[PDB]
RNA sequence: GGAGAGGUA
DNA sequence: GGGTATTCGCCGCGTACCTCTCCTAGCCCGCAAGTATCCTATTCCTTGCAGCGGT
DNA sequence: ACCGCTGCAAGGAATAGGATACTTGCGGGCTATATGGCGGCGAATACCC
């Protein structure tokens, strides 16, 4: 559904509106059992196990730098977006690491 | 029933024509406004704005059976619409001298005769029917005005309109303005010249003819004595159209059956006579001059109530059938009348007379086709109208408008290349008293028919009754179409965009011959004013479930020029419907609001929750030294917005604190108003 | 149509279903992956995932 | 030819 | 400025086989395919000018 | 040998049909946007003495 906003009218108008029913892209369906069909080749898709969107505190059980130290960091990790970092720097810093 | 059926085709400018699709509200930034529905070509659905309500009109192509759906950004409607611009282009010699003179000359006025008027009434030896009595009431009450008359006289067959013409024939030699009609045919001339001198057998009035009856002499006597204006009333055929009559005073023109001349020759005959106050019949108009008749730009009028026992004349849609000849010829010859049988084949008539002479040994049978001598055909016309014999085998020059009311059955034996109207006209030769008419129509085999006159003979046959002239009028367009609104092709579509369009091109060729504005200047898009305060306001469907009437009202709010339009608006809301809604009664202010502001200048008004800005008129009433006094007080509240514009900063939260404001605001302005 | 039928055509995780058994269907339609966008390699992890 | 997927040892 | 120290980018990270599917996005240009409209017939109505008797 | 009259071509209206260049969907045939792995190692910097 597509607007004109008359132009000359301030903030918040409308001159005219149109809308039609556009064909658009290709969506496979499923099938009684859950088999797609691609090209008479049915396939499936498995599902994934990948790691909540979050926040998560994680270390370094003294295993980095050399010193027994344990490295505190945690992510912000988004579902869609860039990854928010957050480590200790063996000097006691605080370092945020942008993906 | 003129406007809003559903699915009938219907017209916007900027896209073209589509088909009605109902009415809705959609919400589009808060405003859930009033929007309609079209429906073009694969689906594209337009929904309109409420205010842009006059972007619409009726179809005016007829074309029910199939117009063109334009789709959505096709161009086909623009590129119509610059070629139309093209051919309404006020450098159009066809047109804009008559403009011209419209801007620099005048007619005549006719004066009314309170008196002898009587005496011919007197000399009218039948009673008028009611419907005729108004047409001469409008006729003679045009004639009596002082502008170039031009009337349509659009009535039934043989109700007497030969008696309104000569009606108004005597009002204009009353005032000896050597009237000039025009028939398209010499046979129906010469019955006219005979009812002219029957008629009027008492006064000292000259009426002749010119006319292929009156020889390369006589005719020529005739012109001349049209040249010295001496002749009253003339009749004439095309002969008028040959740039050789010349009337030293033509004041008064009346076209008969204009549907056979071509506006070629119709604009002939105008362009000779400025001020001539023309007048037009017929029975059925052409679909391009029906609606530039209903639309109203000339007059119209129809003719009802027959004046003693016109009936419902029997349409039979047959096939080709010797003993259906047998059948209506004996029917016929014992009820007494005349037979007609059209052939429109002259190169086979002499044998068609031939075999239906031997065909039915009863009948007395004579040839008429207009391909032999005028005499020997005057000779025929003469023995068929003293009743010297019954059937005719003839070509379609019956369709001459012949009247003969004692033939009562028609036979057409082949009835497929011939247009309704003209079928109409054909029908109208059977009948005109109180004996019954047949009408015969002999077709071949329907495969072997036509594609068209299929859809012809089931509108002959479903189409009988009291009535059916426009009727069938209304049939001809949208089954034949309006033409150029100019030019020539007056059967097609012809690019039909609507006479509503030469309206505002007449109006810009107006501002182009105004001197001082171009065509350049075509005022194609004037809203003229415009105000924005940014609610919803409707008709609400549940207050309102008639689309019908809720456009309509919405056509009430357009039209509303003053503050009592929008009180009876609001009574006659209230009387019929009750309630009074919130949006409702918001856009009434508004309209009242649009009214202020054409009273009081303003050419734009924009508002919002915080504001908005205004812009002036030249010339205006806007007090210059008060405005400024507001700004130099509430500085807070105002800026200037250039020369002309205002930003005023106002906290408009409540809708009812945006109504006040701008209410009492206007009422600031109309208080010291300059 | 590009990004709906390269991702069910040509992925890591839709992938062709084995079809010898009324069992290795089940299964193959109840699997649970760790590969695939969003996921670590098949080669580069450790013991503890 | 090269990617991806699954599988055996 | 020199030892230390930290980073940091590059290097690497099993062999043989088998089964399957899948391999550039978009733009341009003309090239076939479908169409409204215009020149060609036919065969009513008035014109126009030449035959044409007749003298 | 001079003129008014007949008739046979010349040009508008209304209707079938074939043509024909417009108008356009298409398909082949071209150009040109990250985030789950560690251990080591040497080379480039950081740093204060």
């Amino acid at each position: 559904r597509l607007v004109i906003y008359e132009r000359e009218a301030p903030e918040g108008t409308v001159k005219d509106i149109k809308e039609q029913e556009v064909y658009m892209g290709e969506i496979p369906l499923m099938t009684d059992n859950g088999t797609f069909v691609i090209n008479g080749t049915e396939r499936v898709i498995v599902s994934q196990l990948h790691r909540s969107p979050g926040v998560f505190f994680d270390s370094d059980k003294g295993k980095t730098h050399s010193s027994g130290k344990v490295l505190y960091n945690a992510r912000i990790i988004p579902y869609r977006g860039s990854w928010l970092d957050f480590e200790f720097d063996p000097k006691d810093n605080l370092f945020v690491r942008i993906d | 029933l003129a406007e809003l059926h559903i699915g009938q085709p219907v017209v916007h400018l900027e896209h073209g024509v589509g088909r009605y699709a109902g009415m809705t509200t959609l919400e589009a930034g808060g405003i859930t406004g009033e929007y309609l529905m079209l429906t073009y070509a694969n689906d594209a659905k337009l929904y309109v704005p409420v205010s842009s309500l006059h972007l619409i009109s009726r179809y005016a192509g007829g074309a029910e059976e199939n117009a063109p759906l334009h789709k959505l950004g096709g161009d086909a409607w623009s590129r119509a619409r610059q070629k139309a611009a093209e051919k309404v282009r006020d450098v159009a010699a066809e047109l804009l001298d008559i403009y011209a003179q419209r801007a620099a000359k005048e007619g005549f006025a006719f004066k009314h005769d309170r008196e002898q008027y009587q005496l011919f009434c007197d000399s009218f030896p039948f009673e008028t029917t009611p419907d005729q009595a108004q047409a001469i009431n409008a006729v003679l009450s045009d004639m009596c005005q002082p502008l170039a008359m031009d009337r349509l006289v659009c009535g039934d067959v043989g109700f007497g309109k030969t008696e309104v013409a000569m009606r108004a024939a005597f009002l204009a030699v009353d005032n000896h303005k050597q009237v000039a009609v025009l028939v398209p045919t010499t046979l129906l001339a010469q019955q006219h010249y005979d009812n002219f001198r029957d008629r009027f057998a008492n006064w000292p009035v000259r009426i002749e003819m010119i006319s292929r009856f009156r020889s390369a002499k006589e005719q020529t006597q005739i012109l001349a004595e049209v040249a010295e204006g001496k002749i009253d009333i003339l009749i004439g055929t095309h002969k008028l159209l040959q740039s050789d009559v010349k009337f030293k005073d033509l004041g008064l023109l009346i076209v008969d059956e204009e549907h056979r001349f071509g506006v070629r020759h119709k604009e002939r005959i105008k362009a000779m006579r400025a001020n001539v106050d023309i007048l037009t019949l017929t029975a059925t108009p052409i679909p391009r001059t029906l609606n530039m008749a209903m639309s109203g730009m000339r007059d119209l009028s129809i003719i009802a109530t027959p004046p003693a026992r016109r009936l419902a004349v029997k349409t039979f849609v047959r096939e080709y059938d010797s003993m259906v000849v047998r059948e209506a010829i004996l029917r016929e010859i014992l009820r007494g009348g005349q037979v007609y049988y059209l052939y429109n084949d002259v190169e086979n008539i002499q044998k068609a007379a031939e075999r239906l002479a031997e065909l039915v040994p009863e009948a007395r049978i004579a040839i008429g086709h207009g391909q032999m001598r005028e005499r020997e055909l005057e000779r025929v016309m003469n023995d068929f109208h003293h009743q010297r014999f019954n059937v005719l085998v003839c070509t379609t020059i019956i369709e001459t408008g012949i009247d003969i009311p004692t033939a009562n059955t028609i036979i057409i034996e082949r009835a497929d290349h011939f247009g309704l109207a003209q079928l109409h006209q054909l029908r109208g030769r059977v009948g005109r008293s109180h004996h019954q008419a047949y009408a015969w129509l002999l077709t071949p085999h329907p495969k072997a028919m036509t594609t068209d006159a299929q859809k012809r003979l089931e509108a002959i046959a479903s189409l009988e009754d009291l009535g059916a002239g426009f009727a069938l009028a209304t049939h001809d367009l949208e089954i034949r179409g309006a033409g150029e609104l100019l030019g020539e092709e007056q059967s097609g579509s012809m690019e039909t965009i609507g006479f509503s369009l030469y309206m505002e091109l007449l109006e810009n060729a107006v501002d182009a011959l105004k001197a001082g504005r171009e065509p350049s200047l075509e005022d194609l898009t004037s809203q003229q004013t415009e105000v924005e305060l940014r609610m919803p306001s409707l008709l609400p469907d549940d207050f309102i479930p008639d689309v019908n009437t809720r456009l309509s009202f919405y056509k009430r709010i357009a039209s509303a020029k003053t503050e009592n339009e929008l009180e009876e608006i609001k009574v006659e809301l209230i009387d019929r419907f009750g309630l009074l809604p919130d949006p409702a009664r918001t856009l009434l202010d508004i309209a009242r609001l649009r009214q202020q502001a054409q009273k009081l200048g303003i050419r734009k008004l924009e508002g919002n929750e915080k504001g908005g800005v205004i812009e002036f008129a030249e010339k205006n009433h806007v007090n210059p030294a008060w405005l400024i006094g507001l700004l130099q007080k509430q500085p807070q509240h105002y800026r200037l917005d250039g020369p002309t514009r205002l930003k005023f900063i106002q906290d408009l939260s409540e809708r009812k604190t945006r109504i006040e404001w701008v209410r009492q605001f206007m009422r600031e302005l109309e208080e010291n108003a300059i | 149509s590009a990004a709906v039928k390269e991702f069910f055509g040509s992925s890591q995780l839709s992938q062709f279903m084995v079809q010898n058994n009324p069992l290795s269907e089940i299964t193959h339609k109840r699997r649970i992956s760790a590969l695939g966008p969003g996921g670590l390699t098949r080669e580069r992890a450790g013991f503890e995932v």
